[PDB]
This record gives structure tokens, C-alpha cells and sequence, in this order.
């Protein structure tokens, strides 16, 4: 009753930044070395945890964030970060406790002629809490005037495509996601080691 | 409107040659850049979108770039079927939507000089009160030219319409047909009716006249 | 596949409305915007609007916003563009285009099919069948020279009038000229040929000029100027 | 299953820039941060700051940011801790090592670099004799620099009570120190004792025959 | 910055004993997201890396021997060995991982004690050889005494000397868990031949009363 970890690496689509997909792993037992020992991760940054020592230990539950960016956004992807990804899309709290483990997805995400369908928020009225997911589209009104709906004069749309070509520098091309966070509640642990 | 300053306004250029065409786009959060081309009659047909990327359907030789506001068409070698007009398109917020002034792309060929004619009203126009002078530029490239109505040596301003064909299937030369307008009366009240043109292809200015009642 | 296509051409007086339907077929129809695009004559291209034919909202263009309605039929996949309180100055072909739609998100991918277009044509004038007057060959020439003649085709309404020379026998060298329209809201064209000086004499040349909303037709012989 | 391997032992005159490194081996080091750790001799241990090879994302603590710069190249799973100008103070042994995340202990320990800075040039150390008159003789080796000096007796024949003293930075810049052996005064006029002394940076061997002074 | 202390700063307990160590923290270091204290207990050996001992307070390092044990919570935390063994001799840091930046606590020695015992002591002058070089080295030498506490004075024809003495020592020996000590004091020959009496003075546990090597310059 191995961890499904491998449907949530190995998904052949991946989920929007601003529509981020959670999947909750529980009752299930997981070997995270499949995961550390890997040579196929660009980034995998693990905070107030190791995770040589994740199959020692024992959790009530683990969520599993995975969603696409751009390469030089992977590092917003972290405990007090800001800019667009972390104030508008995907906000890591403080006291996060768990790994960030990205790799570049150019030979899946990117296509002839651009793929649109990864998408970001760009504008939003507020930042997002931890763990908040937004998804939204309605225009952002940025002015006096209410928007009816409709772009306009200080009315735009509130997400924005990533326009991935695979001619794109590393920096603007798909990079897939995944954050582990490790959930310990007064409960009974029900993800745990071999 | 905003319209999109395209430049240039014409491209003179041969067969095969090498087409470049700028599209200078407004101040935008964010917006699409979009090339179209247009045949006489016919719809605009979508070359380019995103600055870059090929329409379905479109042929290699069709390509696009953007740095800043500053977006480019370029065409590596011109087809019989690419001398057409070219519009930019910019999708935003606002407006919504905005076009470019168009580029012309024309077919360049050798100077011709206009073959220039002139022709009195007839006799069964005089006989409903109304003149119709008409002076023929024939067979002419390029298009730039300047036709002058001048009656009594004096230069006629406001009663001359204009007419161009498009560049002709064979020769690829231009047709102009300039028609000045008067009451009966006026005609009846002068002699010399004078059409002048200037060209590129003329060392200087033809001066095609007639007198009233004159034969030809 | 995609495919749009227009309603007929109409003829307007400057205080009534146009209607202009666009069907599309090959796609689902609540996926794309319409857009509606106008084109004056000799001049370039002014967007309209986009309506949402999911939705039904429409997003109307800053010079039409008071007097353009958007409407659609999903059932027929249609959309509408009524044009009111017509001006003389709206006279046009009007273009409908399909355009993707991305829920949150500017469109990438432009407008990559467009309908035929609709020439919507609004004058005070009334059907009236034009004049045709001779531009006869100067009566001077000269043995290696070029002869030019035709015909002025003076005051109809309203277009198209279509002219040929010796019932579509002669094409070399003849130039018809687009039409003009007159301060009196009426329109001119003249359609000119270049012959030998030679063939004056020998060969008889013969404008035919039709209007078919007028159903007037001429065969106009241009001659030789008796001196 | 992770291993770091630090650059070999530095002497540098101040004003000098610096740059030593730590490279990394085995299994999972894509999950380490790298920190650099400073113990000045006979003290504690100093945190100077940490960095994640994977982008360089850069920590330092308030005493050592500014004064030192800490980088990284991923490509060759190889961090780096420099310093421009270097000065006496800066003479330390320099620790990197490693933990597998932010907010972990450092489980993985490199072998430490040993870095001097000081206006003295190398130089070979004099040996005298710590003459005998159960009885003590040694050596004393004066005035060398930089560390360190191997000294045996008898060529490592001779091992039972001797005590080789930690060198001392003395006045001079220059390293003082001494072997002492405790032998049978029986010994004394028929043995022969010889301090083997080695100074491998001035390439310096002096073997010298410690016996009772004549009057 | 989150402040660790030690107590206490040496100890020295017999083989086979109880050894405690202390680390106070200037604010708390326990995670309540997964309930753990972020505190890690390393070890130092003589010319050695430090090695990891405990993490999250109370967690050993695979590989350690149970008789470490890590204890406490909030700002309190012990380090107890159970048991001293020889090869335990070592210096150990407490360290705060909670934030960066990261700190340790300044050490604790940890050493073997042993009976009493007095020290050999020995007095060498200096050698006429380094002598011709214009300096004068005379060594005082201190073989196998513990405890290391002990009071070396330099005395020149019975006046004190001061700033002008340097002191070695050698770690605990390995058999006899004994220590070494050398004073050198330096000075130049003018000031070596201006006086007669040189003497050392050692005071010791070991000792009744001060033991005093001496000789005098000139003679034998
Ligand atoms: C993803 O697939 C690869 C190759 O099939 C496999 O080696 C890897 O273990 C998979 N990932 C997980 C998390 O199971």
C-alpha cells in the first residue's frame, strides 16, 4: 500500500499555478528515497525537515501542491518570498515545514507554436494567505469605474498565459512543481515510513 | 481612433524580394501582436499571432519578431500572391481592440512615364447642362503623381475628382483618370482648359490642352 | 470546418438601421467570440465589438458604443450587428470574426476566420440609372501613334455598373476605373482604351455598360470626331 | 552516503585574496545546503552562513556578511567561501559542512581547510638540544614558519615517554616548540638520542643527537 | 539572533561515570507544527571534525552509542553521558537550527579524571648554540601530573618575571590520562647574562609544598 507519490511526479498534465492541484496522501506507507536519490530534479529544497530522515518518521497527513511555472519563478516558491507567483498564485507561510522539488518539463510543456494553456494570476486586490488558492476570473478593476464585466479602460483580465516556445531561455521555460508539506496533527499517523 | 503607426505607409519591391514591415504598438500591461493580409475584395486572412508564431495554413517564408513596442513582418522572398496590404492587430485591455494604418507592399518596376490625354466634354453632356472635362494618365509607374486642372492659365482648386486603377496584371503599371467638373455656363465663360502632370518620369511637367469648340 | 457567412448586401437612407447576420458552422459557437470589423472605402479597418455568444454580453467599440447592438442565436449559431441612426460616413463592408475565448485571460491566437463581409451602402439618393457620354479619340494622329477613347459613366446609384468593350471581345489595353462618388451622392466612373491610330477607321469600338439595379443597359459606339 | 572534500591547507600574506572550496559526493546532494563554519585556534565554532547549490540562495550571519562571500557552482556540486583582502585575524581552520534542508542539523562534516595569514615569510626552524644532567632531554625547535613540524626520536624507534607540545605562536611570527623524552639516566653515556625534525614548507630535515653538556 | 549558553565550561569525571552538560537557549526553539525542538548536539575531537551526535533534542544520530542522551524542552536542555568512556574525551557544542542564523553554544571540555599526581620536574638552560644567536630559551618541564591546574612562576636572581613567559600543554595522555606542560622563557642574552639565578617554581595539588628547579648561570 506503497504512497501514490508516483501519480502525482509522473502525471502526464500538470495544474495551473493559479488553479494548483492538491492531492492528500494518507493510510499509506512511502519511501521518499525513490524522490532524494533522483537525478532527474533541477531544485529540491527541503525546510525545517530532511528528508533522509523522512522514512523515519511518521505524519498524519501529507499534501502533495504540484503545479507549472517558469524557471526563474521556481525560487518564489519558498517561505517569504513575494512577487506575482507568491503574492497572487501559491504563498508558502512562514513556519512551512517540508521540500520544494521542481524540475524543467520544456520537452512536455512548451510546443510549436506556443502552449497557452498555463496560465498565472497578474493581477489580484490582495495577497494571498498561505495555502489560499484563487481562481477568480473576473476582471481586475484598477480604477473608479465598475468593469461590467468587460476589459476596458482600467479593466483587465485577471490571468495571464506563460507563452512557452521551446526556443525560450531556460529562465522563461516549464519548470513542474511539487511541494510536499508534512501535516502533524493530535491524531493517529497514518503516512509513514518502510 | 489610436491607430497603430505601420511603416511605411507603401513598400515598392520586386518578385522575390525581401519584405520588412514595422508595427509600432501603443503602451500595453499586456497584449497580443498580430499580423493579417488583405487582397482586393477579400477578408483579411491571419499571417501571424502572439509577434511570432505562424497561422495555420501560412508558408515558411512568413515570419515575426517584437522587442519593446517595436514588432516586425518580415517576408524572405516575395510571391506573386504576397503583393497585398498588411495590417497589425493589437489585442489588450484598452482598447480592447486596435488596428494598424496597413502597409501596401507593390510590385517595383522600371520608371514609365504617363501617357497623357485629354478629353473636352462631349456634345450630349453639353446638352444637360453639366461639363465633364477628363485627362488620362496612362500606363504610368510609380504611382506618385500630380495631376493640375488650369483654366484661362489659372489653377483650378475643388471641382477635380481622381480615380486609380490597381497595378496592372501584365505590366505592372498604374492608371489615372483625373475629371473636372463645371456648370455649362462656367465652360461656356473660358477658352483654355489645361491638364498638367507631373512625374518622376518626366524630364518636366506635360501640359495636354484644348480650346473651346476646338475639334481635338 | 470553420466557416463564416454573411447576409446580403443592403442599401440604407442616413436615419434607418442595418442588420447584418454572420452564421457560423464548422466549430461550436459558444467557444469563440464574435467580433464585427468595418472597412470603409480606400480606408483601413475599425473593430466594432465582441459579443460572447455563450453569454450573450458584448464589449462595444468607443465610436459605436450608443448606437451598435450585438445580439446571437445559439440554436442557428448566429450573431447579429445592428447598426442605427445610419450616416453616410458608415458606409462599408462589414466583417464578422471568430475569435478564442480563454476564461480570465487575453485571447493569444487573433481572429483566424472571417466572414465574406456585407457591403452596407447608406445614401439619401434613389436607384437611378446612369448616363453615358463618348471620351472620343483625338482626331490627330500620326501613323506609329496610340489612340485613347471610352466612355464617362456619369450619375447612377448604386453600385455596381459593369462595362466591357465589343461584348467582352476587347480586353488589351482597357482600364475601367473605380467609381467615384459625387458631391451630389451620385456615382461616376469612366472606363478608358488604348488602341492603334490605324484601327480607327477600320475597327468599330463599343462600350457596354450595365446596371443591374436600375436594369438599364447601354452599347455606347465611340467614333471618330467629325472635324 | 553524502561526503564533502575541502581544499588542501592555505598560507597567505595579508592584503591577499582567498578562495577555498568544499565539493560534495555520493547520493542525495541535490537536498544539501552548504554551510561555512569558522573555529579560530583554540576557540569555538562560528556559523558564517549557508547556501543552497541549486540557485545560490545565500545566508549569512551579521558578523561574517560583507567581510566574506560565499558562492556556488551546481555544476560541479562545489561551494565556495572567499575573501578579498585577507587580514591576521582571519587565521582559522574552516569547516564546511552540510544539511540535507534548511532548518537541519549539519549531519555531513568536511575535513576542515587550515588557513594562516601573517606578515612572515616561510623559514626553517633551528633545532637546539634540551640537554640532561630517571632523566629529562628533548629539543627545542625555535623560529619556523608556517605549521607544521613532525618531529619523532630515533627515527620512530623511540615512542615510550615522549611528549611533542603544541606549537606556540611566539613573539616573532614564527612557531616555537619542543619534544621532551624521559629516559634512564643509566642511558646517558653510552645511548645515543636524535630528535628527527621535519619541515616540509621550507623542506627542512634536521636530525640532531641530544647529549649531556661538558663544563 | 537566538542566544545558546553552556555549563559548564570543563569536566573532568572518572571512567565509567556520569557526565552533564547544559544548554540554556535565549528563546524557544521548539517548532509546535510537528512538536519538536530544534536543538542538535555535535561532538569535537583533538584535530577532528565535529560530529553529530543528537537532533531534534532527543534524537540520536544512527550510529551513537546510547549512553548520549539529549533532554529538555523550551530553553533547557542537558546532554547527559551516561558512563564515560575513553573515547568520549572530546569538546561539545550545542547548536540552535530553528532560524538562521545559526548558533552554538562556546563548548564544553570533556576529560577523564584521575587520581592525583604530582609532576616531574625539569629545568634545561639555554644552549650556548642559540646562545651565539643572541637569544636565551630556558625551559621548564612538567612530566605526567593531573589535575591540569597548576602555577609555573619564572624567577630571576629571585625577582618575578612577567610578559615574558609562554606556556604549552599537551592533551590528556592516552594510558596514563596524565598532562604536560612546558614554560619557556625568552629573553636576550644581554638579560640572560646580567643575572645568576634562574629558577622555576611549580605549585601543584600533588605537591606539599612548591617544588623549585633552579641553576645558575656561569657555572655548571
Ligand atoms: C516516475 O517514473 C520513473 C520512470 O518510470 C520512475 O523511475 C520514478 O520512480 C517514478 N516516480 C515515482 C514518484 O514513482
Amino acid at each position: 500500500n506503497l504512497c501514490p507519490f508516483g501519480e502525482v511526479f509522473n502525471a502526464t498534465r500538470f495544474a495551473s499555478v493559479y488553479a494548483w492541484n492538491r492531492k492528500r496522501i494518507s493510510n499509506c506507507v512511502a519511501d521518499y528515497s525513490v524522490l532524494y536519490n533522483s537525478a532527474s530534479f533541477s531544485t529540491f529544497k527541503c525546510y525545517g525537515v530532511s528528508p533522509t530522515k523522512l522514512n523515519d518518521l511518521c505524519f498524519t497527513n501529507v499534501y502533495a501542491d504540484s503545479f507549472v511555472i517558469r524557471g526563474d519563478e521556481v525560487r518564489q516558491i519558498a517561505p517569504g518570498q513575494t512577487g506575482k507567483i507568491a503574492d497572487y498564485n501559491y504563498k508558502l507561510p512562514d513556519d512551512f515545514t517540508g521540500c520544494v522539488i521542481a524540475w524543467n518539463s520544456n520537452n512536455l510543456d512548451s510546443k510549436v507554436g506556443g502552449n497557452y494553456n498555463y496560465l498565472y494570476r497578474l493581477f489580484r486586490k490582495s495577497n494571498l494567505k498561505p495555502f489560499e488558492r484563487d481562481i477568480s476570473t473576473e476582471i481586475y478593476q484598477a480604477g473608479s469605474t465598475p468593469c461590467n464585466g468587460v476589459e476596458g479602460f482600467n479593466c483587465y483580465f485577471p490571468l495571464q498565459s506563460y507563452g512557452f516556445q521551446p526556443t525560450n531561455g531556460v529562465g522563461y521555460q516549464p519548470y513542474r512543481v511539487v511541494v510536499l508539506s508534512f501535516e502533524l496533527l493530535h491524531a493517529p499517523a497514518t503516512v509513514c515510513g518502510p | 481612433e489610436i491607430v497603430l503607426t505601420q511603416s511605411p505607409a507603401t513598400l515598392s519591391l520586386s518578385p522575390g524580394e525581401r519584405a520588412t514591415l514595422s508595427c509600432r504598438a501603443s503602451q500595453s500591461v499586456s497584449s497580443y501582436l498580430a499580423w493579417y493580409q488583405q487582397k482586393p475584395g477579400q477578408a483579411p486572412r491571419l499571417l501571424i499571432y502572439d509577434a511570432s508564431n505562424r497561422a495555420t495554413g501560412i508558408p515558411a517564408r512568413f515570419s515575426g519578431s517584437g522587442s519593446g513596442t517595436d514588432f516586425t513582418l518580415t517576408i524572405s522572398s516575395l510571391e506573386p500572391e504576397d503583393f497585398a496590404v498588411y495590417y497589425c492587430q493589437q489585442r489588450s485591455n484598452w482598447p480592447p481592440v486596435t488596428f494598424g494604418g496597413g502597409t501596401k507592399v507593390e510590385i517595383k518596376r522600371t520608371v514609365a512615364a504617363p501617357s497623357v490625354f485629354i478629353f473636352p466634354p462631349s456634345d450630349e453632356q453639353l446638352k444637360s447642362g453639366t461639363a465633364s472635362v477628363v485627362c488620362l494618365l496612362n500606363n504610368f509607374y510609380p504611382r506618385e503623381a500630380k495631376v493640375q486642372w488650369k483654366v484661362d492659365n489659372a489653377l483650378q482648386s475643388g471641382n477635380s475628382q481622381e480615380s486609380v486603377t490597381e497595378q496592372d496584371s501584365k505590366d505592372s503599371t498604374y492608371s489615372l483618370s483625373s475629371t473636372l467638373t463645371l456648370s455649362k455656363a462656367d465652360y461656356e465663360k473660358h477658352k483654355v482648359y489645361a491638364c498638367e502632370v507631373t512625374h518622376q518620369g518626366l524630364s518636366s511637367p506635360v501640359t495636354k490642352s484644348f480650346n473651346r469648340g476646338e475639334c481635338s | 470546418q470553420v466557416q463564416l457567412v454573411q447576409s446580403g448586401a443592403e442599401v440604407k437612407k442616413p436615419g434607418a438601421s442595418v442588420k447584418v447576420s454572420c452564421k457560423a458552422s464548422g466549430y461550436t459557437f459558444t467557444g469563440y467570440y464574435m467580433h464585427w470589423v468595418r472597412q470603409a472605402p480606400g480606408q483601413g479597418l475599425e473593430w466594432m465589438g465582441w459579443i460572447n455568444p455563450n453569454s450573450g454580453g458584448t464589449n462595444y467599440a468607443q465610436k459605436f458604443q450608443g448606437r451598435v447592438t450585438m445580439t446571437r442565436d445559439t440554436s442557428i449559431s448566429t450573431a447579429y450587428m445592428e447598426l442605427s441612426r445610419l450616416r453616410s460616413d458608415d458606409t462599408a463592408v462589414y466583417y464578422c470574426a471568430r475569435e478564442v475565448m480563454v476564461r480570465g485571460a487575453l485571447p493569444p491566437y487573433g481572429m483566424d476566420v472571417w466572414g465574406q463581409g456585407t457591403t452596407v451602402t447608406v445614401s439619401s439618393a434613389s436607384t437611378k440609372g446612369p448616363s453615358v457620354f463618348p471620351l472620343a479619340p483625338s482626331s490627330k494622329s500620326t501613323s506609329g501613334g496610340t489612340a485613347a477613347l471610352g466612355c464617362l459613366v456619369k450619375d447612377y446609384f448604386p453600385e455596381p455598373v459593369t462595362v466591357s468593350w465589343n461584348s467582352g471581345a476587347l480586353t488589351s489595353g482597357v482600364h475601367t476605373f473605380p467609381a467615384v462618388l459625387q458631391s451630389s451622392g451620385l456615382y461616376s466612373l469612366s472606363s478608358v482604351v488604348t488602341v492603334p491610330s490605324s484601327s480607327l477607321g477600320t475597327q468599330t469600338y463599343i462600350c457596354n455598360v450595365n446596371h443591374k439595379p436600375s436594369n438599364t443597359k447601354v452599347d455606347k459606339k465611340v467614333e471618330p470626331k467629325s472635324c
